[PDB]
């Protein structure tokens, strides 16, 4: 039931990489502090999103094995968790507890930040259910890695050497969520099928950026490679 | 070809 000496070890050294993000309280502070055009928060995502990708590719780069991983597979496991990894993150950030009433603004200010509202609702719902799984930091740490890690990633050659580096952190997760959370025996189970609605905006990225209420939709080069636009 | 991915990647 307990964490062993080795996963200890794991769980410390993922939790050291995930900490060297950029902080939550410095992008909420920037969205809280004044109001900005559609224009303006447009290039707030883009440059957020580079800055994101950059620090996930470093993070991905320390997961144990994944330098022993075929380089073909190491792009389409990163191409393939990139949208995933970022929405996972913005909702960690969204649920971070704020003083009074500053959560309700933070939500109306992305609410009218430019993105269309067809989106707005979807990305909503996906951030308030993963509140209600009142997640650690290393819950959240651990998730990203088994994202980065999904076996079931299209263009993958050798699936086999990607379970077997998923497998780890896997069970690594289930002993923190029993030891979280004992009153909720559910709650690994509710973790793991939090990853099938992420994997909805990964469809749905693309025309979510193209929609946006911007006349010209700029990306940097990192960005074109990493989502599916210009 | 995502060459800056495999940049970053192989650095
Ligand atoms: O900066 C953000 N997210 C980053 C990205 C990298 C990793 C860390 C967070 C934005 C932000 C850009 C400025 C205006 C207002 C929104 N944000 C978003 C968001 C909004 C739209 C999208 N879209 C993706 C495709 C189309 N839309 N992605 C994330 N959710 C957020 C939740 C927060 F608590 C929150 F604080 C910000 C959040």
């Amino acid at each position: 039931m307990e964490l062993t000496p080795d996963q200890q070890t794991l769980l410390h050294f993922i939790m050291d990489s995930y900490n060297k993000q950029r902080m939550p309280q410095e992008i909420t502070n920037k969205i809280l502090k004044e109001a900005f055009s559609a224009e303006e928060n447009f290039l707030i995502l883009t440059e957020m999103a580079t800055n994101h990708v950059q620090v996930l590719v470093e993070f991905t780069k320390k997961l144990p094995g994944f330098q022993t991983l075929d380089h073909e597979d190491q792009i389409a496991l990163l191409k393939g968790s990139a949208v995933e990894a970022m929405f996972l993150r913005s909702a960690e950030i969204f649920n971070k507890k704020l003083p009074s009433g500053h959560s309700d603004l933070l939500e109306a200010r992305i609410r009218n930040s430019g993105i269309s509202d067809e989106y707005i609702t979807p990305m909503f719902s996906f951030y308030k259910s993963i509140g209600e799984l009142k997640m650690t930091q290393e819950e959240y740490a651990l998730l990203t890695a088994i994202v980065i890690l999904s076996p079931d990633r299209q263009y993958i050659k050798d699936r086999e050497a990607v379970e077997k580096l998923q497998e780890p952190l896997l069970d690594v997760l289930q002993k923190l969520c029993k030891i979280h959370q004992p009153e909720n025996p559910q709650h690994f189970a509710c973790l793991l099928g939090r990853l099938t609605e992420l994997r909805t905006f990964n469809h749905h990225h693309a025309e979510m950026l193209m929609s946006w209420r911007v006349n010209d939709h700029k990306f940097t080069p990192l960005l074109c490679e990493i989502w599916d636009v210009q | 070809d995502h060459q800056l991915l495999r940049y970053l990647l192989d650095k």
